[PDB]
DNA sequence: GCTTTTTTTTTTCACAATCCCGGTGCCGAGGCCGCTCAATTGGTCGTAGACAGCTCTAGCACCGCTTAAACGCACGTACGGATTCCGTACGTGCGTTTAAGCGGTGCTAGAGCTGTCTACGACCAATTGAGCGGCCTCGGCACCGGGATTGTGAAAAAAAAAAGCTGCA
DNA sequence: GCTTTTTTTTTTCACAATCCCGGTGCCGAGGCCGCTCAATTGGTCGTAGACAGCTCTAGCACCGCTTAAACGCACGTACGGAATCCGTACGTGCGTTTAAGCGGTGCTAGAGCTGTCTACGACCAATTGAGCGGCCTCGGCACCGGGATTGTGAAAAAAAAAAGCTGCA
């Protein structure tokens, strides 16, 4: 139905593990949810502006990577 | 050197993601010179909270 | 003699055995259709490099783990130690990610 | 009989107050010699615009206020209305201030 | 001199009151200054840092504003 | 315009930080645009938490 | 001092996580090619900037008085935190269902390159107005005093309410 | 049923504080002025990127199999939040103490500008070797298996506190 929904409750239960987190009441895995798209909302437009900016149809690797760099969240590993 | 040392803890000749986020994070001047920086495929440092232990 | 384990016990164990991996926890391909499903509500008929998803997840995965330590403290914070969305919520008016 | 506020009554007057207004709440003097002081540990015999400790001034009362506002948050979340160190302490370790 | 007690208490009181704070710990006060203190610290180390790459013997408040951007605690209105 | 308004609505002919700061704080997106940004002379806006009041 | 419940502690079993074997197998580090193009060498030439030398801004310090602000105490309300208490929201551990992942094939959009051409920007020099620093008016704002309005809080009414008293089919 | 008692609830009623008003007088917003410097106009050369035309990379579609993860659900323990209770930390307000803020004059470090000159980077071309993709091979790391070893809980029976009983001082 909605793709945000294949972000299951067993896979936030593993993030909020590795995020050290014992205990997480229900309501969490909807409001995850919502941050995550947001986080994915703000990423992706940003990417895509330096993809339509390029005359692409594409959306490279770096096109994220200065998408995140920009969002004060940089990353390492991909063609920094 | 110390992502090295990182591996050669883990028996490993080889240094990978993590061993690189070890020596980042457990160094603390790095690790501010880093701060805003994700590694990838470097999970974080084994941290629980004292309260969430048993007695 | 059915074993079990006390509420908690097994989270602690799933706690330390998550912080000692490094590998990614959401489903890739849910995750990789989700991606999809947003970019084309900025353009029509995008494609991605493999490379660009992983990027992305890579990104997605590190940032919420990094909420869930602050959302933790939180919750910690309040004399619990159960998360709630208020707990999320503050940290993120704090980070200054929401007014 | 003597007339008497109650606690908090007055609390809430000075931040009604103090929110309304613009004007800086350290006192100039003793804030200029502060500047002063931490100056020398790093380099002696320095001069100082006027308008240099004017700008000191202006953003250690803005950072402040700030702080305070997320640390009035922080103990409002575990249900006290009195900030505590603790408070500050939090604030400043989800800001990143702090490790 | 030994400055740092002229932030007096009233003082940190007036500014957590512009902050919206109603009930003040009694640790708080020592607790503040601590932390104005740190951000001084900073601020200024960085903008003395500025000065003397100009050779000058003199704080101007462009080194001040070039040291709080450099915090990303931009100041506007000092010849910003 | 924004600043302007604030003015006219402290019943002043000149702009000043004040009214800047009120016109750029309660807009949402020009709060957005600077939320990193100090206005000296600005003070905050009144905004006291509920819980606080009395009852 | 005793009894009568519940704690807290101490002492067996259980289950996962791990070290140490040993063996196996896969692919990507690792390092060797053979150009190649991008860094070294050499040389000439401009100007960015070190330095002197001067002006004259603004930073500093110092006195002296007024008064607001800070300082320290007495007093007391409401706050924070400790306890007890209860309901069910979560974690656990089964079975049951589902689709992620793997490995493979098959197509082709479109990334990404090479080469050609020229419109569009650096460059220069003459021109010359928009924008600067300096300076002088004059009306908005800072401040004051005084009255009008708002808002809190104590103690004294109106009313509601909640128990004790009487009769009561 | 109704009287009595009691807390709420609600209204009066003083008093502090905050808001508007006009009156005053001072100082920087505002605009004018005359000069200077940077923008414009109108030259020429040069190439940086738009464009076509090609290659062939890697991004998508799709199928079939093997589990492994996702999903419900039965069950109960441990958490959260509500409620009550209580000592004292914090707010409020008082007299007393401090020193900031005010204005002023007096002094001069040094910020800042101007003119000189030279050592240092730019720009260029010829040289030439370090670094480039492109390949090819072996041992370092995934993986399985099994069987210690060590760790880390749960439970169950014991070894201490909690409350409750007196009656008793
Ligand atoms: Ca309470
Ligand atoms: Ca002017
Ligand atoms: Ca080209
Ligand atoms: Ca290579």
């Amino acid at each position: 139905r909605d793709n945000i929904q294949g972000i299951t409750k067993p896979a936030i239960r593993r993030l909020a593990r590795r995020g050290g987190v014992k205990r997480i009441s229900g309501l969490i895995y909807e409001e995850t949810r919502g941050v995550l798209k947001v986080f994915l909302e703000n990423v992706i437009r940003d990417a895509v502006t330096y993809t339509e900016h390029a005359k692409r149809k594409t959306v490279t690797a770096m096109d994220v990577v200065y998408a995140l760099k920009r969002q004060g969240r940089t990353l390492y590993g991909f063609g920094g | 050197e110390l992502a090295g040392n990182a591996a050669r803890d883990n028996k490993k000749t080889r240094i990978i993601p993590r061993h690189l986020q070890l020596a980042i994070r457990n160094d603390e001047e790095l690790n501010k010179l880093l701060g805003r920086v994700t590694i990838a495929q470097g999970g974080v440092l084994p941290n629980i909270q004292a309260v969430l232990l048993p007695k | 003699k059915p074993h079990r384990y006390r509420p908690g016990t097994v989270a602690l164990r799933e706690i330390r055995r998550y912080q000692k991996s490094t590998e990614l926890l959401i489903r890739k391909l849910p995750f990789q259709r989700l991606v999809r499903e947003i970019a084309q509500d900025f353009k029509t008929d995008l494609r991605f490099q493999s490379s660009a998803v992983m990027a992305l997840q890579e990104a997605c995965e590190a940032y919420l783990v990094g909420l869930f330590e602050d959302t933790n403290l939180c919750a910690i914070h309040a004399k619990r130690v159960t998360i709630m969305p208020k707990d999320i919520q503050l940290a993120r008016r704090i980070r200054g990610e929401r007014a």
